[PDB]
């Protein structure tokens, strides 16, 4: 269970520049710790003996240590950039044709809107996270505790001064983090209030206007904004309260510095440089304390988001060809429920249970129900997006779970009741079924789908531009691009939903009117639950909470079938 | 992090006024506050000066029986020093955040008084979130970018006029590396903001493939698309790859770069510096202080740039807050009336009206509803029966001819009066976030937890109301996420009643409903409209065939008028969207 795949394969090729990253960083931070050193020198062995050579040959020395410093971080930085954005181009590459091997089943698991965060924010905060610990979590350990090592090795006894110092900062920083969490917690949450109040006074507007109720959501807002303006308060009161207690620390630990290296100086003990290298070397290690408290912060979220990108590399696709799945170079268009139970989550109840039907090749049914009804799993279940969990359902009396996907998908069309557009151009996006189609056979396509004369108004006609998930279009125009877009594809079974856009006006008889022409050598489910759209088919499969409840023709089901009768009833 | 280009601010100044005057009533609390700012940033210049002092006083002549006595000035200076930063902190912290409560009680009413033309033309995701953010750029800036320049300034200036009177040479050698920042700063910051935007267009292209391909992943399967996508994601992503190395190394360097300037301020002090005082022109106690500026002259100077534009970015995020301020209210007129209590006669006369005014939407609308009639509007998508119901509302004005409801003109009616006599029920039904009885209480503030039940009870809503888990209190979370859609519209259908409105205008949507409610809310319908005036967007057709009068619709012109038998014997437009549907 879970998965043995990890994130460390994606950074390996790159092991190289994972390296110099953090050895270039090092000569930074070496070069970063001479300089108090040299200072020292410049007073205790120079000024105090008065040589200018010293003074003159350190001082060319230290300017120096300052190029050579300079570059060790310019050169960090230049190879944990490569690393770190490499690793990101290619756990984003991986991530990315997992969600194209996802079923319908894996998809449900995350949902669509977490599994575009994990592709998205999330790739780019581990690719952060790499930066991050190829540079800072390098520079500002090394600062500290060789900081701590240079002070020692300037006077031993006056460390004794770090003893003192560093747990109450330690310990500052871990009251504050308990603390404060919680806050900020809140504040995020009065900040969503403010902004439920907000959108559903915008949803809404026309109920709470027409209502004449629009002081009590001035009333309602003013709560959420009272909120806000306390959990905001609370948490940075303390914020405004650790910065400036930490300065002190720093402060006080440095006339802790002067005072006890005071004595120091006058026992013959220490010079008057080292006391001046020291207190440059007490600010490295605090300041790099506070860095080391930062990148601790930022660990604790960015491994949260290790965790769900390796979920997604993790999970296996639920929808499996067989090693020797069947080739089918055509289909008749026959389809088949044999004692199908289906479900989409194990929690509820089965949504289809007993399903047994079959269907001649051109035949054109209405799968009639209500909603919940099960009718709208057809879609799913004939091409194979996903598999019952009882019983088989078969195309040319084949288990659909026996021939190759691309085979069988690439003679069924589904016209899902929510249609979905890609950047690129009208033209482009209705080539989706063959792209060797001719303009001819395109403008036949969307002239039985009813869309061709809007094509043709618009000023770049079929070359017309469609945006980001076809936005631009309205409910009913991609609806019937959608529908154009099938019949480019010269299907062998199509399944069209929701009769049309509920409730189109009469030219939704017409696109009915005129597949009909089209359905010759087609099989076609219409899933409608409208009965005059149903009377328009061959046959109707009525299906009544998961089990089919009748199949027939409008008499024969006026009859016997129940729920078809009840239905009826509510219609007419 | 890099910005586009600088805001085009219409006379900053004269917003900066307005904005001025918001925390105008705080005056004396932010003098006090400015004031230590000036004394916390003058302290802090005074530090390295006096442990230059200790070092000369104390350390080097060997008398350290003085050492106390300069400890406790240190000690006090810095107990002082944090003392006023956690002062000038905690309470712009709470002024800054009065300011904005204000800002959002301003912005919030404004809402709920501006016309809703503003909220039906742009994309509510961005009218909030464009307004949180320059709400925020005010905040950031007034409780911290404005103390952090200024304070900023204060300690510049101080530790240059201190530089300067304790050595000058050493002071025009130190600040020989201000030429280099500023060239090193600006040189750089111009690299990460052509890198930074070439890579956010790359990300924002990529992430789009993503977020498109995983919302339509059923689609790309359907269309065995699986290779074809993954070679447009791969070339973009390739992309990606170069760039943000790019982008990564210029937003890198200018630390590396700093840190090294800060560096040769410390060498060029410890040498220059060290060989003065071989020459006796300085003491040691000197070079100890120039170093304690010598970081003073780089990063603090970045800062300095940076909160200035986020300054100057605050006045631009000001400006667009205060036209929101600006602009106009619906009113009712000066000798608007209260609506007299009458069964509600509807009428429109030759009645223009468009959204964009280049595209009309309704052309020459006549027509007459007398009392208690059931009115049905049928159509085609663009009838223009859709917008009927917002003209009778009055969330948009006529642009020619005129309605009337009772023969008093619409436009001199209580907006307050109008909106209760006249009730409503869309087909986009909108609940809250609040349990069962505060929805249906919505419509009657003051409606008793008694008329609530007897009134669902009246319309088959109380049935499933009950029956849900917490039933009458089940707070509907995500707006009745989790009920049937025809329990919805039977909620909506419960809380239109209690409003006891004198004119209904209904739109009840027949998609994804389940028979068993759909009987019930055409029987709600029916207690609804009884003793009410009712204006029918008609799906059903039981409504059309008991209508006394239909209006067909077409082109935003009516094109036909009477009852359902006529229409039909009429065999006109009515036929062809009668006939082609339930034929």
């Amino acid at each position: 269970g879970g998965g043995s795949k990890t994130l460390a394969r994606y950074l390996k090729p790159y092991w190289i520049f994972a390296v110099l990253a953090p050895l270039f960083m090092v000569v930074e931070v070496i070069c970063d710790l001479s300089q108090p050193t040299l200072l020292a020198r410049i007073v205790d062995e120079g000024i105090a003996r008065g040589d200018f050579s010293l003074v003159l040959k350190t001082g060319i020395l230290m300017l120096i240590v300052a190029l050579i410093g300079a570059v060790g971080g310019i050169g960090c930085t230049v190879f944990a950039s490569y690393a770190s954005q490499n690793f990101g181009a290619d756990l984003r590459r991986d991530l990315f044709r997992k969600v194209l091997s996802f079923s319908i089943s894996n998809v449900n698991r995350f949902h669509t809107s977490s599994l575009i965060t994990r592709l998205t924010n999330d790739v780019t905060q581990l690719q952060n996270l790499v930066m991050m610990l190829l540079r800072i979590v390098v520079r500002a350990p090394l600062l500290f505790v060789g900081g701590i090592v240079m002070a020692v090795s300037i006077n031993v006894k006056l460390s004794s001064v770090l003893i003192f110092l560093i747990p109450p900062i330690v310990l500052l920083f871990v009251w504050l983090t308990k603390k404060g969490n919680p806050l900020f917690r809140k504040i995020q949450e009065s900040t969503d209030e403010v902004n439920r109040v907000v959108r559903e006074n915008l949803l809404g507007v026309r109920v709470v206007r027409a209502f004449r109720r629009e002081e009590y959501e001035n009333e309602n807002f003013r709560k959420a904004n009272e909120s806000l303006r306390r959990s905001i308060i609370s948490a940075f009161s303390l914020i405004v309260f650790a910065l400036p207690l930490f300065i002190f620390i720093v402060n006080m630990g440095m006339i802790a510095v002067l005072w006890f290296g005071g004595v120091l100086v006058r026992n013959n003990q220490m010079e008057i440089g080292s006391i001046m290298a020291y207190t440059n070397y007490l600010m490295q290690i605090m300041f790099s304390l506070m860095m080391i408290g930062n990148i601790l912060n930022f660990i604790v979220r960015a491994s949260a988001s290790a965790k769900r990108v390796l979920e997604v590399l993790n999970e296996k696709p639920a929808i499996e060809e067989a090693d020797n799945a069947l080739a089918l170079p055509n289909v008749e268009g026959s389809v088949s429920f044999e004692n199908v139970e289906f479900r989409y989550f194990e929690n509820t109840d089965p949504v289809l249970s007993g399903v047994n039907f079959s269907v001649k090749p051109g035949s054109l049914v209405a799968v009639l129900g209500e909603t919940g009804s099960g009718k709208s799993t057809l879609m799913n279940l004939i091409p194979r997006l996903i598999d019952p969990e009882r019983g088989r359902v078969e195309v040319d009396e084949l288990d659909v779970r026996t021939v190759k996907l691309k085979d069988l998908r690439g003679h069924i069309s589904a016209v899902p009741q929510e249609t979905v557009l890609f950047s690129g151009t009208i033209k482009e996006n209705l080539k989706w079924g063959r792209e060797d189609a001719t303009d001819d056979e395109i403008v036949e396509a969307a002239k039985i789908a009813q869309i061709h004369d809007f094509i043709i108004s618009l000023p770049e006609g079929y070359d017309s531009r469609v945006e980001r998930g076809g936005r631009n279009f309205s409910g009913g125009q991609k609806q019937r691009l959608s529908i154009a877009r099938a019949l480019v594809k010269k299907p062998k079974v199509l399944i069209l939903d929701d009769c049309t856009s509920s409730v189109d006006p009469i030219t939704e008889k017409r696109i009915l009117d005129g597949l009909k022409r089209y359905t010759k050598g087609c099989t076609t489910f219409i899933i409608t639950q409208k009965i005059p759209t149903a009377l328009l088919a061959d046959k109707i499969l009525v299906l009544h909470e998961g089990k089919v409840a009748g199949f027939g023709t409008h008499k024969e089901l006026l009859e016997h079938c129940k729920p078809y009768r009840e239905i009826y009833e509510s219609q007419f | 992090g890099p910005i586009l280009e600088k805001p085009a601010l219409k006379n900053p100044t004269a917003t900066l006024r307005r904005l001025l005057g918001y925390l105008r009533p705080h005056t004396f609390t932010l003098i006090m506050v400015f004031v230590f700012v000036t004394v916390s940033s003058i302290l802090g210049v005074l530090s390295p000066y006096l442990i230059g002092k200790t070092i000369d006083v104390v350390f080097v002549p060997r008398r350290f029986d003085l050492l106390p006595r300069y400890m406790l000035i240190l000690g006090t200076i810095y107990a002082l020093t944090s003392l006023l930063f956690w002062l000038q902190g905690k309470i712009m912290l709470t002024l800054s955040q009065d300011v904005v409560f204000r800002l959002r009680k301003e912005l919030f009413e404004k809402l709920q008084r501006v016309p809703v033309g503003f909220f039906d033309r742009t994309p509510h995701g961005d009218i909030i979130s464009r307004v949180i953010n320059d709400v925020d750029n005010i905040n950031n800036v007034l409780g911290n970018s404005i103390i952090q320049f200024f304070s900023g300034i204060v300690t510049l200036a101080g530790a240059v006029i201190m530089m300067f009177r304790v050595n000058v040479i050493l002071s025009l050698v130190t600040l020989s590396i201000v030429p280099l920042t500023v060239l090193i700063t600006q040189i750089v910051s111009s690299q990460t903001r052509k890198y930074f935007y070439e890579n956010q267009r790359v990300l924002g292209q990529l992430n789009g493939i993503i977020e498109e391909d995983i919302s339509g992943l059923t689609v790309i399967k359907l269309f065995t698309r699986e290779e074809k996508e993954m070679e447009k994601f791969d070339r973009v992503n390739e992309s990606l790859r170069k760039v943000g190395t790019k982008a990564q190394i210029f937003s890198g360097v200018l630390p590396p770069l700093m840190n090294m300037v800060n560096n040769l301020g410390f060498a060029l002090i410890s040498g220059f510096g060290g060989w003065l005082a071989l020459k006796d022109i300085i003491t040691v106690g000197t070079i100890a202080t120039f170093i304690g500026y010598s970081r003073q002259f780089t990063r603090p100077l970045n800062e300095l740039s940076n909160q200035f534009n986020m300054i100057q970015m605050a006045l631009a995020s000001a400006e667009r807050i205060f036209e929101i301020l600006d602009l106009e209210e619906e009113k009712d007129d000066p000798d608007a009336v209260e609506l007299r209590e009458v069964r509600g006669e509807i009428e429109f006369k030759n009645v223009w009206f468009s959204y964009d005014k280049k595209k009309p939407v309704l052309k020459d609308i006549t027509f007459h509803i007398k009392p208690g009639q059931k009115v049905a509007l049928v159509g085609p998508t663009g009838s223009g029966k859709t917008t009927i119901v917002n003209l009778l509302m009055r969330f948009y004005d006529v642009d020619r001819g005129q309605i009337l409801v009772d023969g008093i003109d619409i436009r001199k009616i209580k907006r307050s009066s109008l909106r209760s006599s006249i009730g409503i029920v869309l087909q986009d039904t909108i609940l809250f976030s609040t349990t069962v009885k505060e929805n249906l209480k919505y419509g009657n503030p003051g409606a008793t937890d008694e008329e609530i039940k007897e009134a669902a009870k009246l319309t088959h809503s109380d049935h499933f109301i009950k029956h849900l888990p917490e039933g009458y209190e089940t707070v509907l979370t995500d707006n009745g996420e989790d009920l049937s859609q025809g329990q919805r519209q039977l909620l909506a259908i419960t809380r239109a009643f209690l409003a006891n409105p004198k004119i209904l205008i209904l739109d009840e949507a027949t998609s994804n409903v389940d028979t068993k409610t759909e009987k019930s809310i055409q029987a709600a319908m029916w207690k609804l409209m009884e003793g009410k005036t009712s204006i029918i967007i008609a799906h059903r057709l039981n409504t059309i065939k008991n209508a006394d009068l239909i209006i067909v619709l077409r082109d935003g012109e009516i094109v036909e008028m009477g009852k359902h038998d006529e229409l039909i014997q009429k065999r006109g437009f009515y036929y062809e969207l009668f006939t082609s549907q339930y034929g």
